[PDB]
């Protein structure tokens, strides 16, 4: 701390002190219905640019790695968050247009 | 969590320390354990005669290497205790005297840098 | 005291160290002013030929503006500090000069102004960057307990002090001055009257000697 | 704390703030500097005096009260009257910590009532030197010869005077 | 500091330094981060 090879007498501030965690804690609800987004990716009919759909998802579980997985998709790009970090956030709505 | 201080003497005159983890029990720090308000003191012995402050700690202890020498804590001592003998008939007037020369130090000025 | 001065002065190193933080505290500054362009501030790089030799403007202004925006934090830091320092040490100065000027060039009554007990004198001595003062003071050593009133009856008169205080040693009453035992015989010189003794608290009964009366014994025979 | 503050609990956060060098230490050394001289202060204004001196058990003073600023044994912490009402008036887990100071408040008691029990005995030869007891009443004389007042007129007003005083 | 060292432990004769008047003496008190004085002056009260 004091970047010299001796020390002189006195009392120094040299680092700080910080219990470590033991184990962690991983908490969700435990709803295990599976998610309606494969009828908004696979319709067989797409709504109008002006007439978008809106499709209101809630209470479910998303791996989104279907959507992860598929190379169909010529166009990704996410931007308030990151993609690879998506299964790991509980959210309070999605919505799918 | 705390801070964490390295009471040591000057390291040509010892290589022994005692640390000080400011502001927490001595709980969760991981013999010679002594508690102070100041936080937990780990390696210094704690001595019930008081002494003059040389390495200052917190809440009126003080560390020093004494005497086989090893680090110790205690509570400082504000001085000598000396009464006075005063009654309402008695003064107390010199019949001596010393004349005492006493050096005061005081800065001036520092180095006039440019940048 | 000047040998003891002396010999302290030659063997004590820390007496000097008023000076020798301000020294410190300008290079401990001057090191981290130094040190600070070795911050990368975010950029590719510390150094400004590097960034420069490798990249053209486009990227450059970036990575400039990145470590201008670094130097200039450490430099507005640093001459803050230096402000504050220099703030510190200009009412450094300003006491030593006003201590100058009341204890080297005259004599200070105020209390340890200029060291402990009865100042006397002072003399200036240079320093590195400041000033040392070899303050000259009268300090009392030798004790003595005595018996003392605030006044004194001679005919039903009180009597107090001109100066000085009265003492007894057990047997006789003396007045003395203050800060040295120099015992005297009352006399009406060295007493003013003033009052009687029914409101003082705690006067004696002595006699008060009166200078005129032996020329008047000469006159008795005179006559 | 610096880190604690500006990245608390973060790796990342704390090697990103690592490539503005010795931002962080200053900081702290500063703060530090401040601790210390702050006891620095408390010490040049509190420990003036080399001895703790203490008032007889008789209050024999002249008829002057000091039973309002002497202490009162009877306190945990042996503070006057005056001290206590004035305690009583004047009134988190970000890595910002608040040191105790070095000299508690039973120490300060202890030397402002070593000062007192000084000045009450002994006049200014307490701080000149070694202690001379001095009886209040040629005390206050000395500090009425020192306002340019003949000291006649302390003695022959000395009831006027302590009653005056503990008014 | 200055105010204890010229006015408790002696004298001042610096005048409004210890209070308004002929400063005689003071007492130190005890306060929350601080210091308080009882400046005891001598003030002249009636006239002729
Ligand atoms: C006052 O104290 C001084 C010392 O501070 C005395 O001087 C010493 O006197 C002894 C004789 O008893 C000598 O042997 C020493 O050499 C003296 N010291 C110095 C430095 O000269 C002095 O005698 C004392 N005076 C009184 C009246 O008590
Ligand atoms: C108090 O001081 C007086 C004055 O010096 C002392 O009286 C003298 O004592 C000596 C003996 O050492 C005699 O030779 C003188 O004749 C005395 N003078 C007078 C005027 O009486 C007295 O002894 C001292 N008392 C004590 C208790 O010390
Ligand atoms: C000092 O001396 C005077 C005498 O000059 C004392 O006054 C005497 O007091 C007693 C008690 O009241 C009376 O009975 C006497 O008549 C008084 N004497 C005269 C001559 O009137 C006085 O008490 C003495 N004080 C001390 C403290 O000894
Ligand atoms: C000094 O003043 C205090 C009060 O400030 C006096 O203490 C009081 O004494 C009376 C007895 O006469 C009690 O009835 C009160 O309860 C006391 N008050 C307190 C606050 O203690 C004290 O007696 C005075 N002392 C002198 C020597 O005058
Ligand atoms: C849509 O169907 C394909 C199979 O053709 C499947 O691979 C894909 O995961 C489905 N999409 C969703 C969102 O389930
Ligand atoms: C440090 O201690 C050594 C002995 O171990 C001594 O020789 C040296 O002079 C000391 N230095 C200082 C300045 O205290
Ligand atoms: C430490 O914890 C104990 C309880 O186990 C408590 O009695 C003590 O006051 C605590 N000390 C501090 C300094 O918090
Ligand atoms: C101080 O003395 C007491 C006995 O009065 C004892 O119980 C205590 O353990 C001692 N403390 C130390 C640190 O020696
Ligand atoms: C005066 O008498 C007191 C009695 O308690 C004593 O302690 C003190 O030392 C004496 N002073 C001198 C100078 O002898
Ligand atoms: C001084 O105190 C004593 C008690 O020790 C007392 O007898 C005497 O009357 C007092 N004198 C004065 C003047 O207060
Ligand atoms: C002195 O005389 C003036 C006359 O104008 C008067 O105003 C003042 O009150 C007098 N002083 C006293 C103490 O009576």
């Amino acid at each position: 701390t004091l970047k010299s090879f001796t020390v002189e007498k006195g009392i120094y501030q040299t680092s700080n002190f910080r219990v470590q965690p033991t184990e962690s804690i991983v908490r969700f609800p435990n709803i295990t219905n599976l998610c309606p987004f494969g009828e908004v990716f696979n319709a067989t009919r797409f709504a109008s640019v002006y007439a978008w759909n809106r499709k209101r998802i809630s209470n479910c579980v998303a791996d989104y790695s279907v959507l992860y997985n598929s190379a169909s998709f010529s166009t990704f790009k996410c931007y308030g968050v990151s993609p690879t970090k998506l299964n790991d956030l509980c959210f309070t709505n999605v919505y799918a247009d | 969590f705390g801070g964490v201080s390295v009471i040591t003497p000057g390291t040509n005159t010892s290589n022994q320390v005692a640390v000080l983890y400011q502001d927490v029990n001595c709980t969760e720090v991981p013999s010679n354990v002594f508690q102070t308000r100041a936080g937990c003191l780990i390696g210094a012995e704690h001595v019930n005669n008081s002494y003059e402050c040389d390495i200052p700690i917190g809440a009126g202890i003080c560390a020093s290497y004494q005497t086989s020498q090893s680090i110790i804590a205690y509570t400082m001592s504000l001085g000598a205790e000396n009464s006075v003998a005063y009654s309402n008939n008695s003064i107390a007037i010199p019949t001596n005297f010393t004349i005492s020369v006493t050096t005061e130090i005081l800065p001036v000025s520092m180095t006039k840098t440019s940048v | 005291a000047i040998g003891k001065i002396q010999d302290s002065l030659s063997s004590t190193a820390s007496a000097l160290g008023k000076l020798q933080d301000v020294v410190n505290q300008n290079a401990q500054a001057l090191n981290t002013l130094v040190k600070q362009l070795s911050s990368n501030f975010g950029a590719i790089s510390s150094v400004l030929n590097d960034i420069l030799s490798r990249l053209d403007p486009p990227e450059a202004e970036v990575q400039i503006d990145r470590l201008i925006t670094g130097r200039l934090q450490s430099l507005q830091t640093y001459v803050t500090q230096q402000l504050i320092r220099a703030a510190e040490i200009r009412a450094s100065a300003n006491l030593a000069a006003t201590k100058m000027s009341e204890c080297v060039l005259g004599q200070s009554k105020r209390v340890d102004f200029c060291g402990k007990g009865y100042h006397l004198m002072s003399f200036p001595q240079s320093a590195p960057h400041g000033v040392v003062f070899l303050h000259v003071t009268y300090v009392p050593a030798q004790e003595k307990n005595f018996t003392t009133a605030p006044a004194i009856c001679h005919d039903g008169k009180a009597h107090f002090p001109r100066e000085g205080v009265f003492v007894s040693n057990g047997t006789h009453w003396f007045v003395t001055q203050r800060n040295f035992y120099e015992p005297q015989i009352i006399t009406t010189d060295n007493t003013f009257v003033s009052g009687n003794c029914d409101v003082v608290i705690g006067i004696v009964n002595n006699t008060v000697y009166d200078p005129l009366q032996p020329e008047l014994d000469s006159f008795k025979e005179e006559l | 704390d610096c880190t604690m503050y500006i990245c608390g609990d973060s790796t990342e956060c704390s090697n990103l703030l690592l490539q503005y060098g010795s931002f962080c230490t200053q900081l702290n050394r500063a703060l530090t500097g401040i601790a210390v001289e702050q006891d620095k202060n408390t010490q040049e204004v509190f420990a003036q005096v080399k001895q703790i001196y203490k008032t007889p058990p008789i209050k024999d003073f002249g008829g002057f009260n000091f039973s309002q600023i002497l202490p009162d044994p009877s306190k945990p912490s042996k503070r006057s009257f005056i001290e206590d009402l004035l305690f009583n008036k004047v009134t988190k887990f970000n890595g910002l910590t608040v040191l105790p100071p070095l000299l508690t408040d039973e120490m300060i008691a202890q030397y402002t009532s070593a000062l007192l029990a000084g000045t009450i005995t002994s006049g200014w030869t307490f701080g000149a030197g070694a202690a001379l007891q001095i009886p209040f009443a040629m005390q206050m004389a000395y500090r009425f010869n020192g306002i340019g007042v003949t000291q006649n007129v302390l003695y022959e007003n000395q009831k006027l005077i302590a009653n005056q005083f503990n008014s």
